[PDB]
RNA sequence: AUUCAUAAUAACUUUUCGAAUCGCAUGGCCUUGUGCUGGCGAUGGUUCAUUCAAAUUUCUGCCCUAUCAACUUUCGAUGGUAGGAUAGUGGCCUACCAUGGUUUCAACGGGUAACGGGAAUAAGGGUUCGAUUCCGGAGAGGGAGCCUGAGAAACGGCUACCACAUCCAAGGAAGGCAGCAGGCGCGCAAAUUACCCAAUCCUAAUUCAGGGAGGUAGUGACAAUAAAUAACGAUACAGGGCCCAUUCGGGUCUUGUAAUUGGAAUGAGUACAAUGUAAAUACCUUAACGAGGUUGGA
RNA sequence: GUAGUCAUAUGCUUGUCUCAAAGAUUAAGCCAUGCAUGUCUAAGUAUAAGCAAUUUAUACAGUGAAACUGCGAAUGGCUCAUUAAAUCAGUUAUCGUUUAUUUGAUAGUUCCUUUACUACAUGGUAUAACUGUGGUAAUUCUAGA
């Protein structure tokens, strides 16, 4: 049966997907057995079930577990995963009810939706069966079906053979490579491409190909982590990370791996000083999208890119299927596959869409939402699927278009996209109440503008903000972004006001992520927003100082409460730069203290409060002399945040931490 | 060595069985009782082998585990495998209303002798010890592991009590002195009765005696072998093999085959 | 034999003791509810000896060796002693000291891979036994410590340590069958990973648990035995014989039927129950029912 | 000399009958594969038809699930490897030592509070087993009810 067709597979070198739709108990959980039994690639195969940590490894077989909820990202990444003759085993819940399951059943996995209950996503499966019904590709098993059949295995059944599978990194390692001519010798290569492309091993090469002594010496470095294991594997390569990479300059070629993810200002600094090869993930789950990697690659560049995966055959049905699914595909940056597409032009139009159109196949229909969740997706420096499920059945998704013209039922390409996002009742209504002072935060309902973004070709006309007036058009409007002074400013001539400014500069842009409010309604929401921004006011200095890079904070633009901040941080979970920066709540206890405000008291980790607060002294330093075994060190620093309240006002502070 | 045996073999158990040398392997092992391992017969040994009412093994495993009590030792029920019935018993197969005594062969193999209900009442006990106990009270034991409580005081250490089994009672003693009857348990020479003759201790630890019988031989063993069996020539048991008097090997082809 | 008991005896002992049993037997007693009536056991405790033991323990005895002469004493070589252990005897030790004493009957001592050795007849003889060690100490990777408990120097309890030494989603998470068989090996050397616990023995709780006991086989000259498996007879026909040492003499005379008779010869199957692996019990023993085909010399 | 060898020597290979032997022997080469000390009622614990299997004890029938039990699982069995030693033999009772096993026996002085002794129409607990909630690459796992 099936293990027939598996040994057509793998020796093919492509991967399948198959589906087991029914009853929990009945068809996943004893066929996922008997498969395991049966089907063996090798004897049996790894079968890892799913229901990051795995990428360096690749197993045969795997299941993933999507009768209680899809986490399409996993799904994404445990193919990529597979080798080659394996089965992807989806186990999927009753097939006429997986629709509306999703319910009361729900979609668990609504982590994109985050209702209190799960829900339906009815979108999502429509497109999944779309692709799932189109062709011939996957095996669908279905409950009560006694038999089904299988097209291809072993006797005549459907599947046309490939050829057995079994020089396009040759071509590229040294070869297109070789950087010596007229024109500088020295230069910046990237290469791009989808993921099982072997960039990583294309980069490997030229690791030892150069040899200490010979060649050259090389370099190597990258943003968080990333699988360095495979280059390295491939390959004197070393690694120091960018921001340590800054120290000297000792190599003749350098390679950074997704330096996508790598701030522009450092990245920038780095090219400059040596010769270097660019590797970056595109096409997929976890990569970049092609609209940024443009604009990052006019910052410089000789591109090169590589088609064929190092793992599959190409042609790989269950690699076709993942992409179709989650909507990989790129072209509207270049241009749209019509007559129109590339630029667009004619006047912008402004108009608004509801996820209703998901369903729709006519004008305005999956293709009105694919379209512009290609053009979002591919201006983000990262791309996900959770952002596409999220667009298709979660609640609370509103968009609005900037069209070129339209007329017939084919007409020009998208100017711009608006996503909103209601939230309310992860990133703007999350934080504002564990960040902010009003515990209630959490409760009122807002739109965060989760993505914006404007053709390139077309920027600058004011399509941008023409989105958010649309928005508010026919308690509030919020986003968050990494600190820009020209971004801020366009927020700002938007209408929002600054709310916060965090602490970590953020690991890709390398700003810090400042969160803005539209003030929708008076009742509640200006008053957030106005009070936030007066207590960010009195955190003004202490954020400063905090910074290191200790920006000012200009914001968009040119205490009881206090004492309800610090109950939080002695009596619950508030993380300590929330309260701390210089001297938000935190410093302002230390100044106040008679305490150990000093070694001891004040406010942080260090003496404990006061040397991680006042001196900047390291965790470990701290952790040293108070004899801490580490994560006890924000036990203490609470606990002195306790005390000190309690020297200043006992009776006040039992009743903070009763209520 | 690794505990306490808790076995027996074949080939180890006792003549005094008259065992199957070929038979199996083992042989019950005797419980622990009123008698000593090699001085007892074990009940499974006592109907399979001797009175031969049961017969396989599972044979008596009924007889002793049926719930209406088969077997009687001194006017008492048992159901033990294996329980040590020892010389000078009285053992009753409910059943049949059968009386025997638990009596040693003059060749010395263990011999079921038939009683009337009259002898069936009373048992033969020979002193073990004597000696005064509790809140000044006199105690006397029989080599039946009996305990005694206020037993009369004309009584040595060395003595023999017939015992009323009906009343638990206790009449006409008799010590072991020049003059009187008796049977000896163990030894080169048990299984004979005759006359005692004189007693000569020697406390170097081990005094000796002498006998006459019948024919009137010359017997010669250690008092711990001696059981008075009566006082003054008259005997208080009816003895098996007729008079306890064995014959020479010559003696007994001319009884028999008249040689 | 006693400072023995078993007495007391006081004291003073984180110290006990002492059936909140269950089982049927609840019909007799008086009351009439009653009070019992507990019967009888099951289920206890008590200490003693009651075997269970061990555990000592004198008192005879391993191979040779004087070319062993001398030995043994710091804490034991001894005595003797304080204690302490020891569960409880002990130099066993704490001490504390006794100097002891062993010894040519060779002691000190040496040397013998040393694990290690019950029955009875019997003029005479006949014979034979228990059964490949009755007997009977020391191993269950190394080490350690520990374990149970009536009751282990606990092999087959631990640990932990070491070591080996293993599974793995990384993470953790194994594992020491000279109680068996098995393949390697070893490599001298030997039968299926039979049948049953049929006994008779085992354990064992109130029965009929369980018995890797045992048994049963097979295999199996194994050592093997046995030593019994086509002949008895009908007729004709007859060439003359056929043998010798033979050289020729002699001997004399059946011999062939590839002729015609013999019993319902006998073998082998069939109930046949079965001493019978209560099943091997159809394979025995039957019983029968049936049922004969080396040499030399052309 | 003699042949034989009643020498083997192994060297050739054939009805019916069995008291019936076979990796201690080398290294005291070990755990492939196969495999494995638990247990019962007169008797101690089971649901007023969620052990529950009947069936009608019926205020506790059986009936057992499971547990509790309570037991053995210090037994052997293979192993000299040692060991020249009492090992062992006899040959010692042990006034010198411990003792289940088994019986036999068996035990009025427990307050005395300065008897609401309460009043024993025999206490308290505690727990499983048990229903469940679980976890984890995964335990003789284990979590929490």
């Amino acid at each position: 049966r099936i293990p027939t067709l598996i040994r057509n597979g793998l020796q093919t070198k492509k991967r399948s997907f198959f589906v087991v739709v029914g009853d929990h108990a009945k068809e996943a959980i004893v066929h996922l057995y008997y498969i395991m039994s049966s089907m063996d690639v090798r004897q049996n195969k790894s079968v890892l079930w799913a229901y990051d940590k795995i990428l360096g490894n690749t197993y045969g077989m795997c299941i993933l577990q999507d009768f209680e909820a899809i986490t399409p990202n996993i799904l994404a990444r445990t193919i990529e995963t597979v080798e080659g003759g394996g089965l992807v085993v989806l186990l999927l819940k009753g097939m006429t009810s997986l629709k509306q399951l999703y319910t009361m059943t729900m979609d668990v996995h609504a982590r994109y939706r985050t209702e209190a209950h799960d829900d339906v996503i009815a979108r999502f499966n429509e497109r999944f069966l779309l692709s799932l019904g189109s062709c011939e590709s996957c095996l669908v098993i279905d409950d009560e079906l006694n038999v089904l059949p299988i097209s291809g295995g072993k006797g005549v059944k459907p599947l046309p053979p490939p050829d057995e599978d079994e020089v396009d990194q040759a071509k590229a390692l040294l070869t297109f490579v070789d950087a010596i001519a007229e024109k500088t010798l020295r230069n910046t290569v990237t290469l791009t491409a989808a993921r099982g492309r072997g960039k990583s091993a294309a980069m490997g090469v030229a690791i030892a190909a150069a040899v200490a002594y010979g060649y050259s010496n090389i370099f190597i470095t990258s943003p968080s982590p990333e699988n360095l294991k495979t280059l390295f594997e491939f390959v004197t390569i070393q690694y120091i990370r960018p921001q340590d990479a800054h120290v000297l300059g000792q190599a003749e070629l350098v390679v950074i791996d997704e330096a996508a993810a790598i701030p522009l200002p450092l990245v920038k600094k780095l090219m400059g000083p040596y010769l270097v090869f660019m590797a970056s993930t595109i096409s997929g789950y976890e990569g970049t999208g092609r609209s940024l990697s443009l604009k990052l690659i006019k910052q410089l560049l000789k591109e090169i890119t590589l088609s064929e995966p190092i793992r599959y055959a190409q042609g790989d049905n269950v690699e076709k299927w993942l992409n179709t699914l989650l909507c990989l595909d790129a072209t509207l940056p270049r241009s749209k596959i019509s007559t129109t597409g590339c630029p667009d032009p004619s006047q912008c139009e402004l108009l608004h869409v509801n996820r209703d159109t998901l369903f729709s196949f006519h004008p305005v229909s999956e293709k009105f939402l694919q379209q512009m969740v290609a053009l979002y997706v591919a201006s983000h420096y990262k791309n996900s699927p959770n952002d596409l499920q999220l667009m298709s059945d979660a609640p609370a998704h509103e968009l609005f278009v900037l069209t070129g013209p339209i007329q017939e039922g084919r007409l020009p390409e998208p100017l711009c996209v608006i996503q909103v996002s209601l939230e309310g009742k992860d990133l703007i209504p999350w934080l504002v109440s564990q960040q902010f002072q009003d515990d209630e935060f959490a409760s009122l309902s807002g739109a965060r503008i989760v993505r914006i973004a404007t053709n390139p070709d077309y920027m600058s006309m004011g399509y941008g903000s023409k989105a958010l007036q649309l928005l508010v058009d026919y308690d509030y409007v919020g986003v968050s972004y990494g600190l820009t002074q020209q971004l801020h400013k366009f927020w700002k001539r938007a209408q929002f006001v600054p709310v916060y400014l965090r602490q970590t500069a953020n690991d890709l842009t390398g700003e810090h992520t400042c969160v803005m409010i539209r003030p929708l309604q008076d009742g509640n929401d200006p008053s957030w927003l106005g009070a936030f921004a007066a207590d960010f006011h009195k955190r003004f200095l202490s954020l400063l100082s905090y910074k290191f890079r200790e920006f000012p904070s200009i914001l968009a633009l040119t205490t009881p409460f206090d004492h309800k901040r610090l109950e939080s941080y002695a009596n619950g979970l508030l993380d300590y730069h929330v309260v701390l920066d210089l001297m938000p709540t935190i410093a302002q206890l230390y100044f106040t203290g008679r305490l150990r405000e000093a070694v001891k008291l004040s406010g942080l980790q260090q003496a404990i409060l006061l040397a991680l607060g006042l001196q900047r002294k390291d965790i470990d330093t701290l952790a040293t002399e108070l004899n801490l075994p580490g994560s006890q060190v924000l036990a203490i620093f609470m606990k002195i945040m306790r005390k000190v309240t309690q020297h200043f006002g006992a009776l006040v502070s039992g009743a903070i931490a009763a209520e | 060595a690794r505990g306490p045996k808790k076995h027996l073999k074949r080939i180890n158990a006792p003549k005094s069985w008259m065992l199957n040398k070929l038979g199996g392997i083992w042989a019950t092992r005797p419980s622990q009782g009123p008698h000593k391992l090699r001085e007892s017969l074990p009940l499974s040994v006592l109907l399979k082998e001797r009175l031969n009412y049961a017969l396989n093994g599972r044979d008596v495993t009924l007889i002793l585990n049926d719930k209406e009590q088969n077997v009687f030792v001194d006017g008492k029920v048992r159901r033990d495998k294996g329980y040590p019935t020892g010389l000078m018993d009285v053992v009753r197969i409910e059943k049949t209303d059968q009386s025997f005594r638990i009596l040693y062969d003059t060749k010395g193999r263990f011999v079921l002798k038939s009683l009337s209900k009259e002898e069936a009442k009373y048992k033969l006990l020979k002193v073990t010890a004597k000696a005064i106990g509790p809140n000044q009270i006199p105690y006397i034991v029989t080599h039946d592991s009996r305990t005694i409580r206020f037993p009369n005081p004309e009584i040595k250490i060395g003595d023999t009590l017939k015992y009323d089994l009906v009343n638990n009672k206790i009449e006409n003693f008799a010590h072991l002195e020049s003059g009187n009857v008796c049977y000896i348990q163990q030894g080169n020479n048990i299984g004979r009765v005759g006359i005692i003759q004189h007693i000569e201790k020697h406390q170097g630890s081990f005094d000796i005696c002498h006998v006459k019988d019948a024919k009137g031989n010359a017997f010669a063993t250690r008092l711990g072998n001696i059981f008075v069996l009566g006082q003054g020539k008259k005997s208080w048991i009816e003895l098996p093999s007729g008079d306890g008097v064995r014959e020479t090997i010559l003696e007994e082809r001319k009884r028999k085959f008249s040689y």
